[PDB]
């Protein structure tokens, strides 16, 4: 705030932290064992807490949240009651699209710790279907598909996709088979 | 198929006419080499091809060449060819050894032979009298021109503007097949 | 306390209880409260960082700061609660917080009886009247709820070591010695006590010089006495690994002397010490160089218990190396010859070894053939199959694998992934634990992210720090913080890294201070850019934590870490009491505070002035000291008055007569 | 004693107590004054008329380092790499506007200048003597391969080592700006506070230094760089570590240096030197290959990189630059030519600089009354020494200290001739003896322009031109030199309106027409057209544009070339110009020919420009060709054109441009300037008498404005878009219009 006030709102602020951190819970580690509301935010913030409570632990989107609910199959319905309504209209692919990136991000190091061994036990043969569900998500989201292409320059990042790319070639098919008729050339 | 090259000098004598020469004569390079008005992927097969850019050796205080165009996926070349450097005689020869210095190159390591072609363009009537004094090459422009036809059996060719320069009466040592007697009035011909 | 103690354990007698009354007074002070800090602080440690060796440096760092805190409770206050009443609550409020002590097992796997005889070992001078029965209530808690406990062990053997033997007489008992060598190096607990770190190492090395005593003429008693000498020396080698700086300072404290410290203090180091290779070590023992390495290939007579030139052994390696690989006389047979050279009692040889590892990563290092050569051939892997004069293969082997492993590890660590010859229980805990791939902008997440959220300073970041420090700049350093400092904008955040920025700033509080001041400060208050940030509330303790560190830097605090004793080497006029840089450096402080109070513009920087001032409310405090040799900021004083009794006290400089006169001014 | 510059309304900033400061420029432009006055922005300006002092804001913190790369327009831009590589060539280079070369430099300090483009440049010239060497055995030059020499094409970057880090230094940008940013710690592990030098014989990069005298190991990572495209791979080869000699010497061990620094070639130059208050210890080292002495220590790979001493020197210093940054042989028994190599400066921050000559380090000048480098080879600084507020001034730049006439003169042609073929700025005028002998100096060139030339001169006529001419400003013989410019102007404008010819295919070009057509009738150009040809000439309806722009300027030109003949007995013995070549009085018939065609062709031909067209060129013409008779080739000047010259038509004008440049003889003379306020006292006509549009400033008279709201002109415009005659100084004086 601004610079001709003193400390005075500093402290006032200080001194009613407590009464927010008494309707403060915990960390927000995890919770959705869901497989059908609380834990569910509307755009990067879930919380109502009106005072100003403690740092970034209860500010910052609870990411963790967004990657255990993408870990899961028939997970339609977390991101649906969060913010699936008519997409078709509604859903102009928000951030959250970015975050699945990340989760194909982290499939490169499915693919780059050692290849899972080289494809040790079932490792790829169920990421397989995870990514197969995770493209399924992809129904009205493809709009700044150029993040996927930012994936590419977070490929750049380290270099890790080398193993990745069959792989990521497959999801990429999945999704180019789903989208290739009615879907234009040049997306 | 798929092969050119362009050696682009007459920045001072066809500031404005490049323009015209590109509209003219550089249209049938893709839509003839290619399928069309050309973003595609870009490999080593060697259907990608290069371009060479020269300036004049007066009006450049140390810098001689700027050439770069490895492969550009046959639509990169399209992109960069408003982005040339503009700048009496030229001294051509000493960018015409670029271009056989990376057609050496390619022969060498990018043989897979496509027979690729190689087309010159000027509009001043350059001349490198002075053959002396250079880096990893002391020919003239005649030596370069009967090194690269006749040594090798790289295609040649000059697409000289309306005018009359004396590279017209040089063409007569191109002893390979270069079909530079008609003019390219009609869609410009793979060899000129 | 734990960056003290996770820093230096020995070296400590009574500094750290001055920068406790510092902190202590220059703050606010609960006694309790104080009492309550310091113990959650030697419990905080000793068993997240710790996994080996450095939990027993925890241990007897925390068996040391007990009497430190009991001698302050002493000396420092007396008249009002004299640290009777305060340190009954005090162990009340830690008997209330449980998973204390349940953590505290889970470490100690014998925390209970443990802790109930470390509370009766420090009741030798503490107060016990009518304490121990809440102890005993508390700790009866965990009835349900065992070898061999280390605070116990240590508390037994302080005095055991302390009074060790105080008389190294001739022929004194060299079993005695094997005994203490053998088992756990607890004498390096009894020295981190620093009852006689100094004093034991002093002893230590008068014995060792002692059994040098030229040559002998028994066969068996020379063997002996050079068996006792080596084990001796191997010793004094693994307390300089341990700490160094306490071992190498007692060296060389006082007095006037000059033996052979150079193969003792100029054998290794944290830091290069191998361009003098060349210079020092390279003597000219024309007599015996090879001839010592022939006989000791035959006799594998080692009567001869001269090792004196056994340092000087470099020379006979030269022509080693040379025949091995420079000249290419033999393959392995001079590997063979080199191996009955460094038979038993090769205590010297771990030294010439290491020193050409030195010398190699001094040389191009590409070829790496002499190194891995070296690396293989140093090696205590090969138990002494014959009869090798050692008599302890097993203890004394492993000893100085883990020596010869202890240094130069960075140094193997420049070439690939080297033969491992140590294999051992746990290696150093403390590395240089950087990411390689990876910018030095990352105290920002790794360190300060976490210390935002956790109230400690985590040992392990400890460490860090200390080598993210003197491996860049203190300036860049203090920039650095600063800058990631300016976002809170959560009060109570700001004062929580401000007091642990204060912390982390010790072992080099002085220098960093000085040039964080004169480099941010005046442009903190010059440019618009600064005056924005400064801007902020959180601004509002920077003053706090400058007027904290000002007051240590003006005290009489050494705080010479050896760590950092080669760096703070520099030179500056700093564009000008005594010609002092720390006292012009307060002089320039004071130069700018008076500039930001100039009128014609009121910034932020004013505000940040004012809450300066207000600050420095404090005790015996050195804020505008206004000495009488040239101290004009009495006069800057006046314009406060356009912003009381905080002028009162504020313009109580020093008492003098011109300074009662600037008083009486202000008081209208 | 001159060269009086100052600052308008900065200081020292006596709260701050500090800050170090640098500057270096290779090419002309020297100053780069990272200085924070009274952090700060960074400056710029030419060795010409300094107190026009250009600045921009920086766009980083503490401004630690800043280097260029090649002669064009590029700076560093230290302090986290953000402003990095970008060329202006906007209106003028003296406006930054930095583009997106921004480094992913992340809390960092980049320090260092690589991606070199060619081979270097030698001195081979005791061994010449240009006698008959022609310029080629004197100025040698070696045949390797710079770094990353991918696709022959010395593709440009910054693939470096920053100096908070230690990991690398990425974005090289061949026409893509392509990051391609990498990870190598030094062999992972390291701390280094010192400089960087630039290469070795191969393509490699070594440099580390940590500490000091009492830590004093010199680490080195010998590294390749191009590997693979779309990344970088870069190695970290462990090389033979360093020293300072000091710390085995008794006498002190307090040294701990601070500079380390050496020159270009790491061949057998190293040149750490102590940094103590308290002391000041210079060291040469080798770096050859040599072999460790590993024998006859008993009964009984050799090559080892032994790094040892060469020389020391002991005295006091506090700060230095640069020793001789282009850079001679080996062999060099020339001792009698004393020209400025193979020495070295130090600096006293309280104090002056010295210079001594090095691997002796005998005796020499004292120069008596945040460090200072050399501009070239040749003896010349800049004072940027700031003990407080304080400007750059100048001292005695004499690089040949004994007095030999003869010699001096062949040290400076030399130097000036090494300069043309750099295609560099020529600035050694500062070492210029007595204007008299400048004659001579010109007299040389002649000779260097025609005898050793041997035919190179065809392509360098332009250049020496102008060389000649700002040689001789510095000279009494004033007029020589705007006559040397005229001259200029007057040839390229010819030589860019020949190539016009878009002729019809004929049996021969119209180049060479055009050149035999000066052996012609002998007036009645009318005649001389249908001698020659008259039709293949137009080449566009909207000829429109030499008329307000050239037409009129030729005519001006060539009818004070008339007015001139009667003015013999002028104050001057040439008077204001010579009209003795014929071959440029040639091309102004060409000219005046291909015109009248115009005229012909186009009706917007060149008027009298004052009245009485009873056209009016062709006395004119006629009497150009009667001198022409009397000045084609071995003959001299003529009566009755005397006569038919002195008396004047109503058509004669005056008011001519005569573009040229104001002076600046500041040798040891005068010199009325401060750090700023300039006291005041163009071809495409454009200059009215107060400018009222961008007016581009420009080196010597163009001031041309940067629109120029052409139509089909573009040709002049894409042609002075560089640097001119001449005109390489571009500034951005304001529209001051007063």
């Amino acid at each position: 705030p601004h610079w001709l006030l003193g400390n005075l709102v500093s402290d006032f602020v200080d001194t009613f932290r407590p009464t927010a951190r008494i309707n403060s819970i915990c960390g927000r580690c995890s919770l959705l064992p869901v497989v059908n509301w609380k834990l569910d935010p509307a755009t990067l913030r879930f919380p109502l807490k009106g005072l100003l409570p403690y740092d970034k632990d209860l500010f910052e989107p609870q990411t963790a949240l967004l990657r255990y609910v993408l870990e899961q199959p028939y997970s339609r319905d977390m991101v649906c009651n969060m913010l699936g309504l008519n997409k078709q209209h509604k859903q102009r692919c928000p951030v959250l699209e970015d975050q699945l990136v990340d989760l194909v991000v982290y499939a490169m190091e499915r693919s780059e710790t050692e290849e899972k061994f080289d494809d040790g036990g079932t490792s790829q043969l169920l990421w397989q279907h995870l990514s197969s569900q995770l493209i399924f998500f992809v129904l009205f989201q493809f709009a700044s598909f150029p993040h996927m292409v930012l994936s590419l320059h977070q490929k750049l990042a380290g270099r890790g996709l080398i193993k990745g790319r069959d792989h990521l070639m497959w999801v990429l098919l999945q999704f180019i088979s789903g989208s290739i008729q009615k879907n234009a050339l040049a997306d | 198929v798929a092969d050119v090259v362009f050696v682009i000098e007459g920045t001072a004598n066809l500031g404005p006419y490049f323009e015209e020469l590109r509209k003219h004569y550089l249209l049938p390079a893709i839509e003839y080499f290619n399928g069309g008005p050309p973003d595609f992927g870009g490999d080593y097969g060697g259907t990608q091809y290069s371009l060479v850019v020269f300036n004049t050796v007066d009006c450049a205080p140390e810098s001689y060449v700027q050439c770069h165009a490895p492969t550009s996926s046959a639509y990169e070349f399209v992109t960069w060819l408003d982005g040339i450097k503009f700048m009496s005689c030229s001294l051509i020869a000493e960018g015409l050894s670029t271009a056989l210095q990376l057609f050496d190159d390619f022969k060498k390591m990018r043989e897979q032979q496509t027979h690729r072609v190689c087309l010159l363009i000027c509009n001043s009537p350059p001349y490198l009298l002075p053959a002396v004094e250079s880096t990893t090459y002391s020919g003239c422009t005649t030596e370069s021109l009967v090194q690269k036809i006749g040594e090798r059996g790289i295609h040649f060719s000059i697409v000289s503007p309306r005018k009359l320069p004396a590279l017209r009466l040089l063409f007569e040592k191109a002893a390979p097949p270069a079909l530079l007697e008609p003019l390219q009035q009609p869609a410009d011909v793979s060899q000129d | 306390i734990l960056l003290e103690g996770t820093m230096n354990l020995t070296g400590e007698m009574q500094p750290l209880v001055e920068q406790l009354m510092m902190v202590k007074r220059m703050q606010h002070i609960p006694t309790p409260l104080f009492v309550l800090e310091i113990w959650k602080a030697c419990f905080v440690g000793l068993i997240e960082s710790p996994e080996g060796t450095q939990e027993l440096k925890w241990t007897a760092f925390t068996y040391l700061k007990i009497p430190q805190v009991l001698v302050k409770l002493k000396k420092y206050f007396h008249g009002e609660k004299d640290f009777t009443e305060d340190v009954n609550c005090a162990f009340e409020f830690l008997l209330k917080l449980t998973p204390l002590l349940d953590k505290a097992d889970q470490r100690c796997n014998c925390d209970c009886t443990n802790f109930l005889l470390q509370e009766c070992n420090k009741q030798g001078l503490l107060s016990e009247v009518n304490f121990a029965s809440l102890v005993g209530k508390r700790t009866a808690d965990r009835d349900p709820q065992i070898l061999r406990a280390e605070p116990t062990v240590t508390n037994i053997l302080k005095t055991m070591d302390a009074d060790h033997s105080k008389s190294p007489e001739g022929l004194l008992g060299v079993l005695g010695h094997m005994l203490s060598g053998k088992s756990l190096d607890l004498l390096l607990a009894a020295a981190a006590a620093t009852g006689k770190l100094k004093s034991f190492a002093r002893k230590f090395i008068n014995l060792n010089e002692f059994t040098t005593h030229g040559s002998g003429e028994s066969t068996k008693t020379a063997s002996v006495r050079a068996l006792l000498f080596d084990i001796s020396f191997l010793m004094l080698c693994h307390v300089a690994q341990t700490y160094g700086s306490e071992v190498i300072l007692s060296e060389s404290s006082s007095g006037e002397e000059v033996p052979f410290f150079e193969t003792w203090m100029q054998t290794c180091m944290p830091e290069e010490g191998k361009i003098l290779n060349p210079d020092h070590p390279c003597f000219r023992p024309d007599s015996t160089k090879v001839e010592s390495l022939v006989a000791l290939l035959n006799n594998s007579k080692l009567v001869q218990m001269k090792w004196h030139e056994a340092c000087l052994s470099i020379s006979a390696a030269i022509l080693e190396i040379l025949n091995a690989w420079e000249n290419g006389v033999l393959a392995f047979e001079s590997i063979q010859k080199i191996t009955d050279n460094i038979k038993g009692k090769v205590c010297s040889l771990a030294v010439c070894a290491v020193a050409w590892l030195v010398a190699h990563v001094r040389m191009l290092g590409l070829d790496e053939r002499e190194k891995s050569l070296q690396m293989i051939r140093q090696l205590a892997g090969p138990l002494y199959s014959e009869n090798t004069l050692q008599f302890y293969n097993e203890r004394v082997v492993i000893m100085n694998s883990i020596l010869e492993h202890m240094c130069a590890d960075v140094l193997q660590q420049t070439a690939t992934q080297i033969k491992f010859p140590s294999t051992g229980v746990d290696t150093m805990p403390y590395w240089n634990l950087l990411p390689p791939k990876r910018p030095i902008k990352e105290v920002l997440t790794d360190i300060f992210a976490k210390v935002l959220e956790k109230g400690w300073v985590d040992s392990r970041s400890i460490h860090i720090l200390d080598t993210l420090l003197h491996m860049g700049g203190v300036y860049w350093f203090c920039n650095n913080l600063i800058k990631e400092l300016l976002k809170e904008t959560r009060k109570e955040h700001t004062l929580r890294a401000v007091q642990l920025l204060y912390s982390i700033f010790c072992l080099d509080m002085q220098q960093v201070t000085l040039v964080l001041l004169g480099h941010i400060l005046p442009g903190l208050l010059t440019d618009s850019s600064k005056w924005h940030s400064l801007m902020d509330p959180p601004g509002t303790a920077l003053a706090k934590l400058a007027v904290w560190c000002a007051l240590s830097s003006y005290s009489s605090h050494k705080g010479q870490a050896s760590s950092r004793q080669k760096k703070r080497h520099r030179e500056d006029i700093e564009d000008y009491n005594m010609r002092d840089p720390l006292n012009r450096v307060l002089a320039n402080l004071f130069l700018l505070i008076s500039s930001i109070l100039g009128s014609r513009t009121a910034g932020p920087h004013t505000q940040f002035v004012q809450w300066f001032m207000e600050e420095c409310v404090g005790c015996l405090e050195q804020d505008s000291r206004g000495s009488i040799l040239q101290f004009m900021p009495f006069t800057t004083v006046s314009e406060l008055v356009k912003v009381s009794p905080k002028v009162v006290l504020a313009i109580t400089d020093l008492s003098l007569p011109l300074g009662r006169q600037v008083a009486a001014k202000a008081i209208a | 004693l001159a060269y009086v510059c100052e600052w308008e309304k900065w200081a020292k900033s006596t709260y701050c107590p500090s800050l170090p400061l640098a500057c270096a420029w290779s090419c002309r432009n020297l100053i780069a004054f990272t200085t924070d006055l009274r952090t700060h922005m960074i400056h710029i300006l030419d060795t010409e008329h300094p107190w026009e002092v250009h600045s921009v804001s920086s766009g980083h913190s503490e401004a630690i380092t800043c280097l260029e790369w090649d002669q064009s327009g590029s700076r560093l831009l230290s302090a986290d790499a953000d402003g990095q590589i970008k060329c202006w060539s906007m209106a003028d280079h003296l406006a930054n506007s930095w583009e997106s070369s921004v480094g992913s430099q992340v809390e960092g300090d980049p320090i260092v200048a690589l991606s070199w483009l060619h081979n270097g440049v030698k001195l081979a010239l005791h061994v010449e003597k240009s006698g008959a060497s022609s310029f080629g055995e004197k100025f040698s030059r070696v045949k390797f391969s710079p770094s990353l020499t991918l696709f022959g094409k010395p593709m440009e970057g910054w693939i470096a080592v920053t100096v908070s880090g230690l990991v690398t230094v990425s974005l090289l940008k061949p026409s893509g700006q392509v990051l391609t940013s990498t990870e190598s710690l030094c062999r992972l592990r390291g701390r280094v506070a010192l400089a960087d030098i630039a290469f070795t014989g191969g393509g490699n990069i070594v440099v580390a230094a940590a500490d000091g005298s009492s830590a004093s190991p010199v680490k080195f990572y010998k590294v390749c760089v191009s590997v693979v495209s779309e990344k970088c791979r870069i190695d970290t080869e462990i090389l033979p570590s360093l020293f300072m000699r000091c710390t085995t010497d008794p006498n002190r061990k307090d040294r701990f240096p601070a500079i380390t620094h050496l020159k270009f070639l790491a061949r057998d130059m190293s040149e750490q030197v102590l940094l103590c208050a308290t002391s000041s210890l210079v060291e040469c080292w080798s770096l050859r290959k040599e072999g460790l002495p590993v024998n006859n220590i008993f009964q009984q790979q050799p090559m080892i990189l032994k790094w040892r001493i060469l020389s020391a020197t002991n005295d006091l210093d506090r700060v230095s630059a640069v020793a001789l940054p282009t850079n001679t042989d080996l062999k060099v028994a020339s001792d009698t030519q004393f020209y400025p190599g193979l020495g070295l400066a130090l600096a006293f921050q309280d104090g002056s600089v010295h210079m001594v000559h090095r691997l002796s380090l005998q005796t020499m000048a004292v120069f008596y009354s945040k460090a200072m480098q050399l501009s070239w080879t040749s003896l010349a600084l800049v004072g940027i020494d700031n003990h407080g507020k304080l400007s750059m001034l100048r001292i005695s730049p004499s690089l040949g200290h004994p007095l030999e006439p003869k010699l001096a003169l062949q040290h400076l042609l030399f130097l000036l001739e090494y300069c043309m073929v750099t295609g560099y700025d020529w600035w050694d005028i500062l070492l210029h003896v007595q204007p008299g002998m400048v004659q001579s100096l010109v007299e040389r060139l002649h000779e260097e322009y025609t005898r050793q030339k041997p035919a190179l001169q065809q392509v360098l006529s332009t250049r020496i031109l102008a060389m000649k001419a700002s040689l001789c400003k510095l000279s009494r013989v004033c007029d020589y030199h705007t006559k040397l410019f005229l001259m200029a102007i007057t040839s390229t404008l010819k030589s860019l309106l020949r190539p016009h010819f878009l002729n019809t295919p004929d049996k021969s070009p119209g180049d060479r027409l055009a050149e035999i057509c000066a052996k012609i009738t002998d007036v009645d150009i009318d005649k001389v057209m249908i001698n020659l040809k008259t039709e293949e000439f137009v080449l566009d309806m909207n000829t429109l544009q030499a008329l307000q722009q050239l037409l009129q300027w030729v005519g001006d030109f060539v009818l004070y070339l008339l007015v001139s003949l009667p003015n013999q007995g002028s104050p001057l013995r040439p008077g204001h110009s010579f009209l003795r070549d014929g071959t440029s009085l040639g091309m102004l018939r060409e000219l005046m020919v291909v015109i009248r065609i115009w005229g012909l062709l186009k009706p917007s031909c060149l008027p009298v420009y004052t009245a009485t067209s009873d056209d009016s060129m062709s006395l004119l013409f006629r009497l150009l060709t009667k001198l022409w008779i009397c000045c084609r080739d071995e003959g001299a000047a003529s009566p009755a054109s005397d006569g038919l010259v002195s008396r004047l038509q109503p058509k004669q004008p005056l008011r001519l441009r005569f573009g040229r440049a104001p002076t600046l003889p500041s040798s040891t003379s005068t010199l009325q300037l401060d750090g700023l306020t300039r006291a005041p006292g163009l071809h495409l006509g454009a200059y009215p008498t107060e400018e009222c549009k961008a007016c581009t400033r420009c080196g010597c008279v163009t001031m041309l404005k940067s629109p120029n709201k052409t139509t089909a002109v573009t040709q002049w415009e894409q042609r002075w878009i560089k640097n001119c005659l001449c005109g390489g100084l571009w500034r951005r004086v304001p529209l001051s219009c007063s």
